[PDB]
RNA sequence: CAUUGGUGAGCAGCGAAGGAUUUGGUGGAUUACUAGCUAAUAGCAAUCUAUUUCAAAGAAUUCAAACUUGGGGGAAUGCCUUGUUGA
RNA sequence: AUCUGUUUGGUGGAACCUGAUUAGAGGAAACUCAAAGAGUGCUAUGGUAUGGUGACGGAGUGCGCUGGUCAAGAGUGUAAAAGCUUUUUGAACAGAGAGCAUUUCCGGCAGCAGAGAUUUCAGCUGUU
RNA sequence: GUCGACGUACUUCAUAGGAUCAUUUCUAUAGGAAUCGUCACUCUUUGACUCUUCAAAAGAGCCACUGAAUCCAACUUGGUUGAU
């Protein structure tokens, strides 16, 4: 049967192990009643997960007494034998059992995924894309399988195209789900600013594009609005209106923490990022006027890009000049909109520039904080 | 258990009463009494065979996978 | 044994527990059920007596027919076989082979012809009566069921005076004489 | 009227800090009393086995050996017997 | 009604006959013991078991393999063609992990430095 | 006249075609259908046990000690402001 054959296939480490120093007869005979025990467990009826994370635990424990045993007996860090490698085959072995057997549990899939990462030197990255291959196709609705997988072939292979490519097939079986765009345009942008700095690490050991721009990003998030738009609507299909002004306001949420990214990464364009967000919201959608429709939200949208003019350069370092310019159209907006809107607006705009300058610099020791505190009294 | 089953027939086909149930066949009667038939006449050919090798001190022994074979245009 | 499967009954038509070719069909046990024989060996030993009337039959038969001497002796065995009861009639030669049987013989043991006698209502009931000491042959009280009863002997097969059931039939008739002991 | 029918309710009488049925277990007796163990003229009983082995004695059917079978007919192949063939 | 006696339903069940059966026929109790039958449920999965006996693995390279495109050749057709076929070859491109080879390097040590969860990890600089 | 011959009347004797089973594989036919080391559940049949009815009958017997059950008596508690 399976156990026997098994158990036959075990034989051989035991002769290597009883040929070294290493362990005694009577201990292989122990150890191999405890696989006796895990192997009829694996092969009967009625077993589970927990059998096969057991018996992963007890093989990897054998491992760590071997290796003290071969430190201590042979004073040498590894033998050139069978048995180094062995126990490791086990393990992954076992792995490859159980996930063919219970695909579903995503916890033994991230150990089996961990332990074959943590030996780094003995597996292949074939192996480890086999295993994503395998996973991928028995779970192509799970976005964080496909994100784990881009990760692993960026940070260790740095394979851009691969990640690409990944990111690219899994946004075509995952279109609905906002966490996946995300990750995509975080990723893009990583790729440029490497570039960029890549470039810049080049003019500086010596002696324009679209792409250093940001318009790949700026294609994933149209596409992104339009999709997550469309998916939104399908799952939850004048109460039209109110079904298209209520996803009008779940897509808003998504762009401003698309701003928020955009905002941690210092490095690239923000105020062209921030022009091309601000250009799609002021752009209509859902067959509906934005100001109209959301006029909190084009009053937000109206105070974010206010802030976001002098938000980018320091409150030390702030320009008077640039100040102006956004009360300046801070008022424009204000006359433009409602006198509860202005209000509010001017009350928003007031405490921005307060915790911006206000509580950074005091009127005594800048001269032109005593400016900055009348344009407050005066909005 | 099919492999193991073939795998002992043929390790021990060649015992008496294994060899006789494993070679029975329900053969026509026309054939059997035709194969009967050719039996004696071959034993007759065996017969006057060696009438002719008593009689003949040296005569070739010619195979059996050499007896159809009239000629080849091209020797060898 | 579980039922066999259909290519397992070709290679064993021969295999059988319970019934082999030399228990005969269980004929002895049948016959003891059917008259509560309780010793194992009785249908043995009356089998071995009835193969004697066979062979001696058959030897007399193997004599010439116009015999003095065959004809007295298969006379002989006739009536004394009738006398004992082992034969219904003595009308025919042939039941020397085809009418002596075991089960003959047991039905002239003594819970069987209490039963006939309507003294039992079964033999197992007729068996317990003779061994808890309710039944005479005469005056010889018999607790033996093996005993067998000869055509004369039937009519002094009877109950025992001071039996609990002889009161019971008396005192169900309404017949009871306490002076008889009943 | 009878009830040698059932189920009950009550007297006389009997009558000592109760009475009446039923049932499990254990002990003694059920033949007429000379003690336990063993390798037994003795030793042991807390065993010994660290003397427990040597020597002596000891081999007929010249293997005789189913007194052991239900009855009637049989016996391919077994088995038994006898004869024969070749070693 | 010291009227009448048919019917319907209970109770009872002799004689004859008929059928079946026979250590007489049952009944009650169970997380009891035993012999079998039938039907279900359950990944119930090696068509030749795993990525490895330093007889090895990892990295790299060479060869091979795959896909479409392009070019050339050949066959067919034509007044020239177009078109079509190709078990013909070349080039560029995109690959797969899926074969083969390696007389390349790494699975010793010392030191530096970084990162991860005090240890670990690969890497660098030397040496063997 | 349990006699013959003849006449008459009566009684009884047929047979086939096909299939299956029977060889510890094969009943003679390729026109057919069966080769796997058990895990559990459900239902069904049967037999043991223990008790018992029809419905009795017989007690390996006697003493002693030691438990248990049941029915009365007595005592206790509840009960006509309601036991059964």
């Amino acid at each position: 049967s399976k156990t026997r054959y098994y158990l036959e296939q075990c034989i051989p480490e035991m002769d290597d192990l009883v040929e070294k120093g290493l362990f005694t007869k009577n201990e292989v005979s122990l150890i191999m009643k405890k696989r006796t025990d895990f192997e009829h467990r694996l092969n009967s009826r009625g077993s589970s997960i927990n059998d096969y994370i057991k018996y992963i635990n007890y093989e990897s424990n054998v491992n760590k007494l071997r290796a003290k045993r071969c430190k201590r007996i042979l004073q040498v860090k590894k033998t050139n034998s069978l048995s180094d490698w062995s126990i490791q085959q086990r393990i992954g072995f076992i792995y490859q059992r159980g996930t063919n057997k219970f695909p579903q549990d995503l916890k033994f899939w991230a150990m089996y995924l961990n332990y074959m990462k943590a030996r780094g030197n003995q597996t292949s990255y074939k192996k480890i894309h086999n295993i994503y291959n395998q996973l991928l196709k028995l779970h192509p609705t799970n976005v964080d399988i496909w994100i784990s997988c881009a990760k692993y072939e960026y940070e260790v292979h740095a394979n851009f195209k691969s990640c690409r490519n990944i990111f690219q097939n899994g946004l075509r079986f995952n279109p609905d789900v906002p966490k996946l765009w995300y990750e995509y345009v975080k990723f893009e942008l990583n790729f440029i600013t490497k570039l960029i700095n890549r470039r810049k690490v080049m003019g500086l050991i010596n002696e324009t594009n679209p792409a250093l721009r940001g318009d790949i990003a700026l294609t994933i998030f149209d596409v992104c609005m339009k999709t997550l738009g469309k998916h939104y609507i399908n799952k939850h299909k004048k109460m039209n209106i109110e079904l298209n002004k209520e996803t009008l306001n779940y897509l808003f949420s998504e762009s401003l923490r698309y701003i928020k990214l955009f905002d941690e990464f210092l490095d690239l364009e923000r105020d062209y990022l921030i022009n091309h967000v601000l250009q799609f919201w002021k752009n209509d959608m859902y067959d509906l006027s934005l100001r109209k429709d959301l006029p909190e939200l084009y009053l937000k949208t109206v105070m974010i890009d206010i802030t976001l003019n002098i938000r980018y350069m320091p409150v030390e370092k702030l320009d008077i000049d640039q100040l102006q310019l956004s009360v300046k159209k801070y008022f424009a907006y204000i006359s433009k909109l409602d006198s509860a809107s202005v209000k509010s607006l001017k009350n928003e705009y007031r405490s921005y520039l307060q915790d911006n300058y206000l509580k950074k610099m005091n009127a005594e020791d800048d001269p032109r904080y005593k400016i900055l505190d009348l344009i407050i009294s005066k909005l | 258990k099919l492999e193991y089953d073939e795998k002992l027939k043929e390790r021990f086909r060649h015992m008496p009463e294994i060899k006789r149930i494993s070679r029975h066949r329900h053969v026509p009667q026309v054939i059997k009494k035709a194969q009967e038939i050719k039996n004696i006449e071959l034993s007759s050919i065996k017969r006057r065979e060696a009438n002719e090798r008593r009689t003949r001190k040296d005569m070739p022994y010619i195979s059996e996978r050499k007896k159809q074979i009239v000629g080849t245009v091209h020797k060898y | 044994v579980r039922k066999l499967k259909h290519h397992e009954q070709k290679l064993l038509k021969k295999v059988d527990f319970l019934e082999w070719k030399q228990d005969q069909g269980h004929r002895d046990t049948q016959v003891m059920r059917t008259y509560h024989i309780q010793n194992r060996e009785d249908y043995h030993k009356y089998n071995r007596i009835c193969g004697d009337i066979r062979r001696l039959a058959n030897k007399l038969s193997l004599l010439p027919p116009t015999d003095p001497f065959r004809r007295k002796h298969e006379q002989l065995l006739l009536d004394k076989l009738y006398a004992m009861g082992v034969l219904t009639t003595k009308s025919k030669i042939s039941d020397l082979e085809n009418k002596v049987t075991v089960s003959a013989i047991c039905r002239r043991r003594l819970p069987v012809i209490m039963h006939r006698l309507k003294m039992a209502e079964t033999i197992q009931d007729a068996v317990k009566f003779i061994e808890q000491g309710h039944v005479r042959v005469g005056p010889n009280l018999i607790n033996d069921p093996a005993y067998l009863v000869t055509r004369n002997m039937e009519d002094y097969v009877t109950w025992v005076d001071n039996s609990k059931i002889k009161k019971t039939l008396l005192r169900y008739r309404n017949q009871i004489d306490d002076f008889d002991f009943s």
